[PDB]
């Protein structure tokens, strides 16, 4: 047989095991809050012709006044946030943020470090494996689209199987031409364009007509517990910035096109319930990184 | 600097109670512990001055990740003022006090297989002075009592005659022994002799003089605590009292 | 000003008045920070907070 | 040769107090309500006296800076080195300090 | 030796060289701020019973009091913004709005004309060339995510050269099956699913297994200095709105699906530095256009 | 076939990873500022016929009043600065300066350790490789101005590929006789004496006619972020002084003719972005070294 | 007979004809004066704890108070100085800056604006033409130090004529081996290593024996009238910075390695005395450009 698996699901590298305690989670939440005020005070000061709102926001974030002829990096909080992010990505990345520094920075604002009081929907589709018989070829392309091209070139029906894992909640299938898909030992239904599936149902077996190639588009949705102040738009941009800035440059690590692919891949690896807990903290930290860096480019 | 200024056993043991283990870790890369190097000492010679780096120094050095390295970094902190670089220690250990690491079973560190002769060679004992050796023997005694290897402490002392003579006499579980001790363990302090700002040749000597001159500046700074002039301003917890006792003991 | 080793201290009443705060703020403004100790600094902060 | 602190925390290069936000601070105190949410006149009284202290300080810092120099010039080097060993703390009544400035 | 190139990188048309001064850039920034007040006030007036907050906002924007019978069009600001947007897109636009009108409009609010105090990340992947050998067919589709499908019919393994335009920062390549990728005159590493690449390194060589097709999914991140009020969500919506409204209809002009493709395509032209500065000013103007048109549907 | 490369670009040795934090940068910045006062005070002392300004400045630098017999060298500040300079150059350096000394020395002056306030132009020509055909001979000489002498013995005109790297911003090419040069897969223009090139454009092809040798002179300009107190003239002098005094004689290191060649070579290497940041701090430290040693001469001939 | 010439002397492009009146010369000198204050005030502010000296200097230069959010570009003076530099280099460059702005900027300081009260020594070696016999090969490399490598394959000695122009003051010739050199219609002196010549004396004939290649190193000195504020080190830095910023990018111009190379080429061309008058003003403008951009980098 032939095995086709999604590219971003292969070999999720071990995630960091540091800065995941209650005190460290509080600091990340404080960083997100104080960075948000920096971007808000930045806009208000621009409109109001006075720099008073920005000075107060920067003083809280950096523990020093804004001064001309200075790079305006962000003080010790910016350094702590950058080094904390680096430790999250890999277990081999050194942890170089003192605990006293974390406690001091977390005392700036009173926030809770809860990371399970809300949820978010991730649209990466986990095509774990696609088993195919001989004489037919199957290719899987994409992470959000998941277009799968299959051609038969054989007398008999292909009768191939799909596996979407036990993690995704819903998976929607569409095809260029109508097709019929069943649940293993189930009666084949009428050929239709669309399908709605629960991946916990079981391996899904589909037949392939001999005539023309079939392309199937899969769209999935997964629910992961995240803090209330979790914005997917800000996290995606922060993830791109961190890769450009070189934060994820540790050896023997895997790189991903976006944060949704990263969080899904860690979920599907063995011991995934604990990995996603660290990933969502990294996501919140990345949200703070984007807001602060856009306010203080370096 | 603060640890090196502790004169009595009571003051040193009290300081190890307050100080978390993170102060023993350095977080700086440092260099390889044992290496023959050429250093610059221009006040005396034009030619570069040969020296050998050692673990007992005021600078960070690379240390092994195992429990052996953690114990060595604690001792190097007490005798030299600076620890070693041990990467990725859990947050639970870093928030624990140094005394808890050496004298408590709650921490997950296993020290039963510690060999005192190997540690004494790694933290070079032929290079330490008398006060530094006394501080090391305090750390060895605390580890022995927590581990039950009090006999191994005695066999080690019997193999080295000078160490046995200068070994501090106290019971790690009784406070009355600590109060009665008259030993002096102050590496840095106010110097009776004249202390200048000149440099020294060896890395250990030059680093030690940096701490010595720093303490004098710290002595005359506003951070120093003058008991005879501000005793009423001190908190009741930190005020000097005769009935002050360590936790347990 | 001549000798760095010398220090400046104060003692306020149990119930500070407006003069005690005025005296406390005049010291923190127009006296060297090297003359005011950490313990005196906390006491000056406490009398202002009261 | 020697060094002495400039009196009243005034930088001779800028001829002003070391804190550059001092004037802003005094104005903040004046409008501030203290000891009560409704005004007790604490802010107005304190700001008025703080401004007078700063004005007297800035006008009369040159004479005290010169005075400290003249006193230092009366001490031989051997005697000065000995006095570096001693230490002490001076206690001033709050009424004396405010009346001084 | 066939050549394959991206669709949107071909023939970047010149942009307007007008309305690029400090006063002009101030007008665009002032328009965006006052458009934000207009849409926010309309939401506030709809929520409450009174319509005064909308009345005050429209009075500032259009310099006239709104009337129930008369149609609300935006006044002088709407005409100037529409005209200035036309001039930015092409050098052939009339550029009819006077400078005295621009200066008078910019005096309404005190806002800096700065366009370089922040940054934004764009996802259009630039593939300037995919030099393909004989008996080797290369197809490249998509702009946000590039799908490159290559076939080698002959028995010999084929080497393909990828050039990524040396303007992008990081490019991540994902393949359907593991593939080998390396730089010029560097040793071939083991087959891997994903590679992280820097376009500045140079042309890349990919080996082709002969049995089956290999398709590479490419995503790229490029940072461009943008004003601190930039919003990619609003800019993209305004870009579509202007295109439908016929604001970009000028002879001898190329058209792009999104603003991401527009700014990336010109950044790869010979005068990329000068063109991007004007394109950024267009983006902020597009943001003001979308916000104003959604508040005033006329 | 044949490949030729610049001598100074080969095998850049690793640089130090210590004393690169915020506190250490303040120590270097303070040393430069106080060393500048040392030179200025010595000049003023000569004019006014009194050693008071120099004694006063030396007291701030060295925290001691010198005695007549004891040689003046700078005290702890000179000792720390000299050893930190060694640590920056190579990984193998001992790096034996305590953090207490660094913190105390950084507190002498109220200055900021900002190494990205301004820029500087470094004129060293990077020629990563020059690939030539079998019957042609290419020789590369010089670093500040690279003279590439190429002779075509072959029967027909040959194409020689130039790779200037990607770090440099502008490269200007001049030839003994007018020559033809164009980018890869582009038409050859008319023969001209001078070309202005962007090194990022791509490998460049030059046509070598049969006959007399053609010598191409190369000049490059690279912009690197440096502190506002950076002075290239003082840095070069400090680099030579450190080399002569024997501070750079470490095992398995490369020796460069100038700080221009040192900083460019580390730039043209893997993780060169991080290497340049350390090299910039070394540059300011060398600037402090030159000013301090000129005011306090020790060596006699 | 073969002719060899210096590479930097051919085809000096025409220089600009604008901004050479008394008012414009004052503006350039005023720009140099205020740029010098900006650098010194920058170091003074960094040394101390107050940024007051920098604010005072930047206010004079940019006519506005610096703000934390805005990028310190330099104000109207920075824009004017850049555009004037482009105008000087080539006659094809536009004259954007109006005269009213230049006069307003020139009124900030009281300077003479005289550009010919001092002098400076320039080291470029002008070799107008080296005429060689049929069996002789001659190559000229370098501008600051000219190495003339000469080889004759004939049976007897060859006479090679050197022409250093009429502008250089003194020219020093050094050879690898002692050689014979004399003016026209003069007896040949004994072989010597070093020759000092006045270029106005006439063409110089050098004897070349068979074999043993002879290479001659040439160093020249020329005196050009410049303002007293002229600093060659700061002018060279400005030339490279302006070239890297594209201030000299324009069709049909020649590019030079140094301002030393630029001013000598214009001197030796037809209408040279009036050409170097404009180049000197360009040098002072570049000296101001180098200082302003180092204090305010963009």
């Amino acid at each position: 047989a032939n095995r086709a698996t999604s590219a971003f699901l292969d070999n999720p590298h071990p995630v960091g095991v540091n800065y995941v305690d209650e005190g460290s989670r509080q600091f990340v939440a404080v960083a997100e809050l104080l960075a948000s005020k920096l971007i808000d005070s930045s806009r208000e000061s621009d409109e109001s012709n006075s720099d008073v709102p920005f000075v107060q926001a920067y003083s809280k974030f950096a523990d020093d006044n804004p001064r001309h002829l200075r790079v305006k990096t962000g003080g010790k909080m910016a350094n702590a946030l950058t080094n904390v992010i680096r430790s999250y990505y890999s277990i081999n990345a050194p942890a170089i943020v003192p605990q006293v520094e974390i406690d001091r920075l977390a005392s700036k604002a009173t926030v809770s470090g809860d990371m399970y009081n809300s949820y978010a929907i991730f649209n990466s589709v986990p095509i774990v494996e696609v088993l195919s018989p001989a004489r037919t070829t199957v290719s899987i392309v994409g992470s959000d689209r998941a277009d799968v091209t299959m051609l038969n070139t054989g007398a008999g029906a292909a009768n191939i199987t799909f596996n979407f894992g036990q993690i995704a909640e819903t998976v929607i299938l569409k095809g260029s031409v109508p097709f019929q898909l069943a649940r293993l030992n189930q009666p084949m239904p009428a050929a239709r364009f669309t399908y709605k599936l629960r991946p916990l149902d079981g391996p899904f077996i589909v037949v392939l007509p001999v005539g023309n190639p079939l392309v199937i588009s899969a769209t999935a949705a997964t629910r992961i517990q995240v803090p209330l102040a979790f914005n997917k738009a800000l996290v995606e941009s922060g993830f791109q910035t961190a890769m450009n800035d070189g934060l994820f440059d540790i050896q023997n690590v895997n790189y991903y096109s976006s944060f949704d692919e990263f969080i899904i891949s860690q979920y599907h690896a063995q011991d995934g319930i604990n990995r996603v807990s660290t990933c969502v903290i990294l996501g919140l930290a990345l949200q703070a990184y984007d807001q602060m860096r856009r306010a203080l480019p370096v | 600097m603060d640890v090196l200024s502790k004169g009595s056993l009571k003051e040193l043991l009290a300081h190890l109670e307050k100080t978390p283990l993170e102060e023993a870790i350095s977080y700086r890369i440092g260099t390889v512990p044992y290496q023959n190097v050429l250093i610059s000492r221009n006040e005396y010679y034009n030619q570069l001055y040969p020296d050998t780096t050692s673990l007992i120094d005021g600078v960070s050095r690379e240390g092994q990740r195992n429990v052996n390295g953690l114990i060595m970094s604690i001792i190097s902190y007490v005798v030299s003022g600076s620890g070693h670089y041990i990467p990725n220690i859990g947050f639970m250990l870093l928030r624990r006090s140094i005394l808890d690491i050496l004298t408590k079973h709650d921490t997950g560190l296993v020290t039963n297989n510690l060999n005192y002769g190997i540690i004494a060679r790694n933290l070079t004992v032929s290079k330490m002075n008398c006060e530094q050796r006394k501080r090391m023997l305090i750390c060895f005694k605390l580890l022995a009592y927590k581990d039950g290897n009090q006999n191994d402490y005695e066999i080690y002392l019997n193999q080295n005659i000078p160490l046995k003579q200068i070994a501090p006499n106290f019971i790690p579980g009784d406070m009355r022994t600590v109060i009665h001790n008259q030993d002096q363990l102050a590496i840095v302090g106010i110097p009776a002799y004249r202390l200048t700002q000149s440099t020294e040749l060896s890395i250990r000597d030059d680093n030690a003089k940096s701490y010595k001159l720093g303490y004098v500046d710290w002595y005359n700074s506003n951070s120093f605590l003058r008991e005879r002039s501000e005793f009423n301003l001190i908190r009741l917890k930190d005020r000097d009292t005769k009935y002050g006792k360590l936790n347990g003991w | 000003c001549m000798f760095k080793q010398f220090r400046i201290g104060m003692t306020y009443a149990l119930d500070p008045n407006i003069m005690d705060v005025a005296a406390a703020t005049c010291m923190l403004l127009f006296r060297p920070a090297q003359s005011i100790s950490d313990e005196q600094y906390r006491y000056c902060l406490q009398t202002m907070a009261v | 040769v020697g060094r002495y602190y400039n009196p009243f925390n005034i930088d001779p290069l800028t001829k002003k107090h070391v804190e550059d936000r001092l004037e802003e601070f005094i104005n903040q105190v004046q409008v501030g309500r203290f000891r009560n949410a409704s005004g007790n006149a604490v802010g107005t009284t304190l700001a008025a006296f703080l401004r007078a202290c700063r004005d007297k300080t800035s006008a009369n810092w040159r004479g005290y800076s010169v005075l400290v120099s003249r006193y230092r010039s009366l001490i031989p080097n051997e005697l000065f080195e000995s006095l570096r060993n001693i230490s002490g703390e001076y206690n001033i009544n709050p009424q004396d300090e405010h009346s001084f400035f």
